[PDB]
C-alpha cells in the first residue's frame, strides 16, 4: 500500500471514507449530548453554499468523533493539518461535480466548477493551554483565548515574479511554489546568446496579503505560579481585518517554528528558533456572553458585503423566536428579568435594575449636523464595605462583550490612552491603544473612585461629558472617540455610615462632579433581625449537597435566554417618546427644581429622565412610550431620594 | 512589644513552602508588583515577578503594616478581593493573578494600650480594613506575678540548654509535620443539616446583640457577615 513519507496516510482510504462520511449524519452527536431535522446538514449546508454563491464551507471536529467510521481520521487531523486537508478539499470539489449531474444546466457550469473552495475546521480540542507546549508538539492545531492588542498594516508577498531584458524585448515568467525564486541568465531573443542583462521589473506582479496581529490571552487552570504572556500571528488573504483592537477571540492554527537572521548583515542563522501561530478559522461571536451593537458596526456593515466572510453577530434562529414572543407577553418581566441577573446575591432590587437599564442604554438619534446623541447612562454605587460591591463588578465584568478593569492608584494620564513605544520584533515607533480605547462601547468600571488624583479624574471630565478623547502630542494630532458606559464605586472615611451627617460630606468628591453622574445609589445597613435569617439560609443553601443548585425554588430562571433577548431588545427596535408624556415629565422637572433654599439638581437630571425612560421603554417591545410607566422611571431616582433622608 | 511577634513570622514563614517575609519598607510600590524589563537571551519582555507573584499559593509575612506607604495599601486592598491586581503602567494592561494568604503584624499608636483611649483611637487603621480581616487578634502586656518565674525558668532553662520541652513531650520535627500537613489537603469535606440550624441560629445571637451598643466604647461593631463566612 502506498504511504506518504513523514506520516502513515493514504490517499484512498481517505477520499472514499470522507465521502462515505459527507452522504449520512443523523444527529449523532447528540446521541453523546443524551438528547435531552432528521435530514442530514451538508446537504442542506451545501445548497446554502450553492445557490448564494459563497465559498468556505466550516464543519465541526466532534461531528468526526461521533460518527463510526471515521473515529481514525479524526486523529490523523489533528497530527497532520497540511495534507488532509488538502484532500478534503479535493473531495469536497468532486462532490459538488457529483452533485450537478442530477439537472444537468447548472450556473454555467465551468467557472463554478474552476472556483476554489475550502475548508475551514475548528473546535479541536482543548486540554493544557500555551505554556505547557513541548517541542514535540511542532505541527499540530491548538486552541487558544484572550484578546488582541494592536495591528499592524498590509505587507505584500510575491506569487509570481516577472522579467524582461533590453534584448529585444521578450517577456518569460516564473512562480514560487516552494521556498525560493530561481532567475535565468540567458536568454530570450535569441535565446541562444548572447547572455544579456535579465532585469526584474516589481511593478507587473501578483501579490498577497499578509496581516500580522498580536495577541495577549487568559489560559485558564494555570500552571502556579504562572503570569500573562504573548504570542504574535500571522493571518493572511480572507481573514485580513477580520480582528479589531479589543475583542475576545478564540483562534485554531498551526503552531509553527522559524529561525530568524542576526543583524542584517550576514548569513548567520541564529539557533533557538522562534515560534508563533498560523491562523485558520476565528472563532468573533459567542452564546454564553453578550452580543455586539449595530450602531458601531456600520462601517464594517457597509464592508465586508463585496466579500464573503465570518458572521460577527449572533445568528437568532427562528423557533425561539415564538418563545422570545411568548416571554414578552408575561406580566412579571420586570421583577423576573432584574431578578435573574445575579442569582448569588440577594438585595438592592433597584441596583439590580439599574444594571439592568444600563444594558439597554438610551436610543442612538444621529442629527443632520452635529447631535450625535448616544444611550449613555453612567452609575455611581457606594456604601458601607463587606456588602458585595466587587462581586458585582466581576458578574458585569463576564458579561459585557469588551469591558476593561481598572483601579485606583493603579492609573496614570498616560496610563489610559496613548502608549507609544518601541515595538522590539520590527524595531520602529508603534503607537498602542490605551484602556478607555480598548473600552469603546461596552461596560468600564473603576474601583476606589476616592482615591484618583486631580491629574486623573481629569479625565472624566471630557469622557462623561463631549464623548470625545483629544489626544494632541507628539504622534498624533487628531481627537478620537470612546463612547463608553461607566461604572464605579468608593469607600466613605467612616467606613460606615452615620446619620445626621451630610451625605455630601461622607464621600471626598467635589458635589459637581458628584452631580453629574446619573444614578447614584447609597447602599446602607439594618440594624433589625428578620432578613438575616433568609440570609444565612441562603448561604447554607449554596454551600450544601456540593452542587451548582442555587435557586430553583420557586423560581424560574432563564439561562441564556436573556443574552439574545438582550441582544434582539438591542437592534430591531427604536422607541421614540412622543407628545403625550411631555406634560408629565416638565411638571416632575419643575417639581424637582423647587427644592432649593446637600445634593441639587441640574439638566443632567432631566437627559438622565429621558434616557433612562426610553432604555425602560427598550425593553417590553413597544417602538412608542406610554405616559404610564414614567413614573417608576421617576421612583429609581426617588428611591435613593427616600434612601437621602436619615 | 515584648509578646513575640516576630519570631512567629520567621517561623510560619519558615514551616510553610512558599513563604514570602517582606518587611515595611522595605519593598516599594513596584517591588511587589510585576515589572517590566528586557530579557537576555532568549527573547522578549518578560513581566518579572514581584513579590506577591512569586509567593503565590503561600504566605504572605507583612511586618509593620502601619509605616506602607498608600499605593501599597491599595495593592493589599486588593489582594483582599481574590485573583486580582490590576495594572495601568506605562506598559501593561495586564491583570495577573495571585492567590495568596495574609498575615500581617501592626503596632499600635504610641506608646502602648490606654484603656482611656478607645478601640481604633490606638489603631492606624480603618475598620474596612478590620472588617476584611475575619480574624483579629491583640497580645497585650500587663505585669502580673505568677507567670513571671515559669518565664523566667523557661528562657534560662534555654540559654543554659538548647532544647525547652520536658515532662512529658517531645517536639515534631518539620519535615514529618509537613507530610502530615500534606496530606491533609486532600479531603474537602461536605456539611450537613443540624450544623446549618446551628450556625444559623449562633449568627442570629452575634448579630443580635452586637448591634445592641452601637458605640466607639470597647465594643467592635458591628458583626458583619464576613464573619458568617469566615465561621
Ligand atoms: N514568651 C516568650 N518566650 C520567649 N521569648 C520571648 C517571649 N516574649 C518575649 N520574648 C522576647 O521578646 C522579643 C520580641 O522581639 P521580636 O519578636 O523580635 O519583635 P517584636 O519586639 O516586634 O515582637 C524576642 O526577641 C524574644 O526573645
Amino acid at each position: 500500500l502506498r504511504i506518504i513519507w513523514g506520516t502513515n496516510v493514504s490517499i484512498q482510504e481517505c477520499t472514499t471514507n470522507f465521502r462515505n462520511f459527507l452522504m449520512s449524519f443523523k444527529y449523532k452527536f447528540r446521541k453523546i449530548l443524551d438528547e435531552r431535522d432528521e435530514e442530514l446538514y451538508y446537504i442542506k449546508q451545501l445548497n446554502e453554499m450553492r445557490e448564494l454563491g459563497t465559498s468556505n464551507l466550516n464543519l465541526d471536529a466532534r461531528n468526526l468523533l461521533a460518527y463510526k467510521q471515521t473515529e481514525d481520521l479524526y486523529h490523523q487531523l489533528l497530527n497532520y493539518p497540511q495534507e488532509v486537508i488538502s484532500i478534503m478539499d479535493q473531495t469536497i470539489k468532486d462532490c459538488m461535480v457529483s452533485l450537478i449531474v442530477d439537472n444537468n444546466l447548472d450556473y454555467d457550469l465551468d467557472e463554478i466548477e474552476t472556483k476554489f473552495y475550502k475548508v475551514r475546521p475548528y473546535n479541536v480540542g482543548s486540554c493544557k493551554g500555551m505554556r505547557e507546549l513541548n517541542p514535540n508538539d511542532i505541527d499540530k492545531l491548538i486552541n487558544l483565548k484572550g484578546l488582541v492588542l494592536r495591528s499592524t498594516p498590509v505587507i505584500p508577498d510575491m506569487k509570481v515574479a516577472f522579467f524582461k531584458c533590453n534584448v529585444c524585448d521578450h517577456t518569460m515568467a516564473v512562480e514560487i511554489d516552494r521556498g525560493v525564486i530561481q532567475e535565468p541568465a540567458r536568454c530570450e531573443r535569441i535565446d541562444c546568446n548572447e547572455p544579456n542583462s535579465m532585469s526584474l521589473i516589481h511593478n507587473r506582479c501578483s501579490f498577497a496579503d499578509k496581516q500580522v496581529i498580536k495577541l495577549q490571552e487568559t489560559p485558564d487552570f494555570v500552571p502556579d505560579g504562572q503570569t500573562p504572556h504573548s504570542i504574535s500571528l500571522c493571518v493572511y488573504d480572507e481573514l485580513v481585518d477580520s480582528c479589531r483592537a479589543g475583542d475576545r477571540i478564540e483562534v485554531t492554527g498551526t503552531f509553527r517554528s522559524i529561525p530568524i537572521r542576526a543583524n542584517s548583515r550576514q548569513r548567520v542563522l541564529k539557533s533557538l528558533y522562534k515560534t508563533y501561530v498560523d491562523v485558520v478559522h476565528v472563532k468573533v461571536s459567542d452564546k454564553r456572553l453578550d452580543v455586539d451593537t449595530s450602531t458601531i458596526e456600520q462601517e464594517l456593515m457597509q464592508n465586508k458585503v463585496d466579500h464573503n466572510e465570518v458572521e460577527e453577530v449572533r445568528q437568532i434562529t427562528d423557533q425561539d423566536l415564538a418563545k422570545i414572543r411568548e416571554v414578552a407577553a408575561r406580566e412579571d418581566l420586570y421583577s423576573l428579568l432584574a431578578r435573574s441577573i445575579a442569582p448569588s446575591i440577594y438585595e438592592l432590587e433597584d441596583v439590580k435594575k439599574g444594571i439592568l437599564l444600563q444594558l439597554f442604554g438610551g436610543t442612538n438619534k444621529t442629527f443632520t449636523k452635529g447631535g450625535r446623541y448616544r444611550g449613555d447612562i453612567n452609575i455611581l454605587l457606594c456604601g458601607d464595605p463587606s456588602t458585595s460591591k466587587s462581586q458585582i463588578l466581576q458578574y458585569v465584568h463576564k458579561i459585557t462583550p469588551r469591558g476593561v478593569y481598572t483601579s485606583g492608584k493603579g492609573s496614570s494620564a498616560v496610563g489610559l490612552t496613548a502608549y507609544i513605544t518601541r515595538d522590539v520584533d520590527t524595531k520602529q515607533l508603534v503607537l498602542e491603544s490605551g484602556a478607555l480605547v480598548l473600552s469603546d462601547g461596552g461596560v468600564c468600571c473603576i474601583d476606589e473612585f476616592d482615591k484618583m488624583s486631580d491629574s486623573t479624574r481629569s479625565v472624566l471630565h471630557e469622557v462623561m461629558e463631549q464623548q470625545t478623547i483629544s489626544i494632541a502630542k507628539a504622534g498624533i494630532i487628531t481627537t478620537l472617540n470612546a463612547r463608553s458606559s461607566i461604572l464605579a464605586s468608593a469607600n466613605p472615611i467612616g467606613s460606615r455610615y452615620n446619620p445626621n451627617l451630610p451625605v455630601t460630606e461622607n464621600i471626598d468628591l467635589p458635589p459637581p462632579l458628584l452631580s453629574r453622574f446619573d444614578l447614584v445609589y447609597l447602599v446602607l445597613d439594618k440594624v433589625d433581625e428578620k432578613n438575616d435569617r433568609e440570609l444565612a439560609k441562603h448561604l447554607t443553601n449554596l454551600y450544601l449537597e456540593d452542587k451548582p443548585e442555587h435557586i430553583s425554588q420557586d423560581d424560574v430562571l432563564p439561562v441564556e435566554f436573556l443574552t439574545m433577548y438582550i441582544s434582539y431588545a438591542k437592534e430591531h427596535i427604536h422607541p421614540i417618546i412622543t407628545e403625550a408624556a411631555k406634560t408629565e415629565l416638565v411638571r416632575a422637572y419643575v417639581g424637582m427644581r423647587k427644592m432649593g433654599d446637600r445634593i441639587t439638581a441640574t439638566t443632567r437630571q432631566l437627559e438622565s429622565m429621558i434616557r433612562l425612560a426610553e432604555a425602560h421603554a427598550k425593553m417590553k417591545l413597544k417602538n412608542v412610550v406610554e405616559l404610564e410607566d414614567v413614573q417608576e422611571a421617576v421612583r429609581l431616582i426617588r428611591s435613593a431620594i427616600k434612601d437621602y433622608a436619615t | 512589644p515584648g509578646v513575640a511577634k516576630s519570631q512567629l513570622l520567621k517561623a510560619i514563614c519558615k514551616i510553610s513552602p512558599r513563604g514570602v517575609y517582606t518587611t515595611g519598607k522595605g519593598s516599594s510600590g513596584v517591588g511587589l508588583t510585576a515589572a517590566v524589563m528586557k530579557d537576555p537571551v532568549t527573547d522578549e519582555m518578560i513581566l518579572e515577578g514581584g513579590a506577591l507573584v512569586l509567593a503565590d499559593n503561600g504566605i504572605c509575612c507583612i511586618d509593620e503594616f502601619d509605616k506602607m506607604d498608600e499605593s501599597d495599601r491599595t495593592a493589599i486592598h486588593e489582594v483582599m478581593e481574590q485573583q486580582t491586581i490590576s495594572i495601568s503602567k506605562a506598559g501593561i494592561n495586564t491583570t495577573l493573578n495571585a492567590r495568596t494568604s495574609i498575615l500581617a503584624a501592626a503596632n499600635p499608636l504610641y506608646g502602648r494600650y490606654n484603656p482611656r483611649l478607645s478601640p481604633l483611637d490606638n489603631i492606624n487603621l480603618p475598620a474596612a480594613l478590620l472588617s476584611r480581616f475575619d480574624i483579629l487578634f491583640l497580645m497585650l502586656d500587663i505585669p502580673s506575678r505568677d507567670d513571671d518565674e515559669k518565664l523566667a525558668e523557661h528562657v534560662t532553662y534555654v540559654h543554659m540548654h538548647n532544647k525547652q520541652p520536658d515532662l512529658d513531650f517531645t517536639p515534631v520535627e518539620p519535615s514529618k509535620m509537613r507530610e502530615y500537613i500534606a496530606y491533609a489537603k486532600t479531603k474537602r469535606p461536605v456539611m450537613s443539616e443540624a450544623v446549618n440550624d446551628y450556625v444559623v441560629q449562633a449568627y442570629i445571637r452575634l448579630r443580635q446583640d452586637s448591634k445592641r451598643e452601637m458605640d466607639s466604647k470597647f465594643s467592635f461593631g458591628q458583626a458583619t457577615p464576613r464573619t458568617l463566612l469566615g465561621i
